[PDB]
């Protein structure tokens, strides 16, 4: 779940596949501007720490 | 030698406020700050790469920075990084800088111009380092234990890290149009520019020479410099050129490493 | 801890870009209409809207 | 293992040696962008921009 | 506190300091520090530089 321990999971350090559930969303750019906005729940490993 | 920095160029991006609360397109814009070392060192990304000259030669005194699709040079002194207090610069290479800072709520970086003007950028960043162990000391003692920790080293060897680079987009500019009398003139100097004028028959394309349309005014033409010879960066503040992307890679200096602290 | 990767945006002048899906962890893509970005030298995209 | 249109050369010795960037930067970077997925990318990066 | 100071004509520093509790808070419902690159516009007030 996003924002908690295990928001991203990987089966091993070297494993190629990754599970990510972080609630990433995009938003429109403000007029006359080029910047790719987004809002996205902060990390759950940092939160757990 | 090797000199990867001869295919890469400094760029101009957007800074939300440039030390005065106002926004402008600045040559010292701050990309991600990385703080994944236990001793509490930071890695800031400039947009102006520091340690190389205009003429692409290595130098410890000159730093490269963009100035209106023209690369200029600044002195390594006057590079200031700060938070609530004032930081100590440990490392210096390319886009990246290393520093140790007092706790604060923002940080800004600044350099001199060629005209000796301060150019800066500050971002909101919550810095509150905590030393490793079970005590929240500030300065190391003359008598204590050694506990393992990690930092960024000053080696600039092969690193196993990435930056994506790509060709810069065609930068628009309007200072190259001159209207004399019913005719337009486009300036030159070694830069091939694209033009698109809605005056008469087909008169679009790229050029390396002056011409006169002899038909319409400057309300219809524009100039987009297409400097297309060297990589810039994959930054969210500058557009891409082509739909499926092109991409590249460059290693970054200062890898993470194991040490002990007292 | 994760890392959000955000490429540079793609702007088409008098065109439309069609959203392309791909297999990335927690991938997000959108297309927004009517942008008029400005850069330091001026505003490109002659095309008004 | 690196590829140039219809060349398929070993990445140690691209056919532009010496001074690939100096002779033509445009083509060197256009070719070097096409090989980002290949594992021998960094050897080609080393060999493309090294000359005296 | 705050102080204002300047060099003298004989190149000496002259300063004056007063006790002043400064704690500004931005207009809105968040106590931010630096303006972002993406947000809202809220009315506020300022002192202009006109001398009319
Ligand atoms: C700081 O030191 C620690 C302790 O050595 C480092 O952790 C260890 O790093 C080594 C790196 O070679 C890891 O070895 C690896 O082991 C796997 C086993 O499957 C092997 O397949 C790999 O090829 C590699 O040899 C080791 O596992 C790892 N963890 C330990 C020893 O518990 C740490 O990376 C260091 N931090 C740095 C250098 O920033
Ligand atoms: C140079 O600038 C002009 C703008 O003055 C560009 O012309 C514009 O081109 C687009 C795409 O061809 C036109 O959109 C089209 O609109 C018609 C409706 O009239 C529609 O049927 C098409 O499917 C398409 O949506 C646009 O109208 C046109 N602008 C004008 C004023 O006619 C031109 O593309 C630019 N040249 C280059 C090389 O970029």
């Amino acid at each position: 779940q996003p924002g908690r321990f295990g928001d991203i999971q990987s089966r091993t350090v070297e494993s190629n596949d990754l599970y990510a559930n972080t609630a990433l969303k995009l938003a429109r750019p403000s007029p006359g501007m080029v910047h790719v906005p987004y809002t996205q729940t902060p990390s759950g490993f940092k939160y757990w720490l | 030698h090797f000199n990867v920095y001869k295919a890469t160029r400094p760029y101009i991006a957007y800074c939300a406020d440039c030390g005065a609360g106002h926004s402008c397109h600045s040559p010292v814009a701050i990309e991600a700050v990385r703080s994944e070392a236990t001793d509490g060192m930071l890695k800031i990304q400039f947009s102006a790469q520091i340690g190389i000259d205009k003429s692409d030669n290595h130098d410890y005194t000159k730093i490269r920075y963009a100035d209106g699709h023209a690369i200029e040079n600044a002195v390594r002194s006057s590079l200031k990084v700060a938070t609530s207090g004032d930081c100590f610069v440990h490392g210096t290479m390319g886009h990246f800088i290393l520093a140790k800072c007092p706790p604060g709520e923002f940080l800004q970086v600044s350099i001199q111009d060629t005209r000796n003007a301060v150019r800066a950028c500050r971002i909101q960043y919550h810095h509150d380092p905590q030393p490793v162990g079970r005590e929240k000391f500030t300065i190391r003692p003359h008598y204590g234990k050694e506990i393992p920790c990690t930092t960024y080293q000053q080696t600039t060897a092969k690193t196993v890290e990435e930056i994506d680079m790509h060709m810069p987009p065609d930068t628009p500019d309007r200072t190259l149009l001159s209207q004399q009398s019913g005719n337009v003139k486009i300036t030159v100097g070694g830069k091939k520019v694209k033009y698109n004028c809605t005056c008469g028959t087909g008169n679009v394309g790229t050029t390396n020479s002056d011409m006169t349309i002899n038909t319409c005014l400057i309300e219809q033409c524009h100039v987009s410099v297409t400097d297309h010879k060297k990589w810039q960066f994959n930054s969210p503040f500058v557009p891409r050129a082509d739909e499926p992307a092109r991409k590249g890679k460059v290693h970054i200096p200062f890898p993470l490493d194991n040490i002990t602290c007292r | 801890e994760y890392k959000t990767v955000v490429p540079s945006p793609y702007v088409k002048c008098c065109g439309a870009s069609e959203c392309s899906t791909k297999e990335k962890p927690d991938y997000q893509c959108k297309v927004y209409t009517g942008v008029y970005p400005f850069m330091w030298g001026g505003a490109y995209c002659f095309c008004d809207s | 293992m690196c590829v140039l249109a219809n060349a398929t050369f070993p990445c140690f010795q691209p056919p532009c040696v010496p001074c690939c960037y100096e002779n033509n930067a445009e083509a060197t970077l256009r070719m070097l962008e096409d090989n980002v997925d290949r594992p021998g990318y960094y050897d080609l990066l080393q060999a493309a921009l090294t000359c005296r």
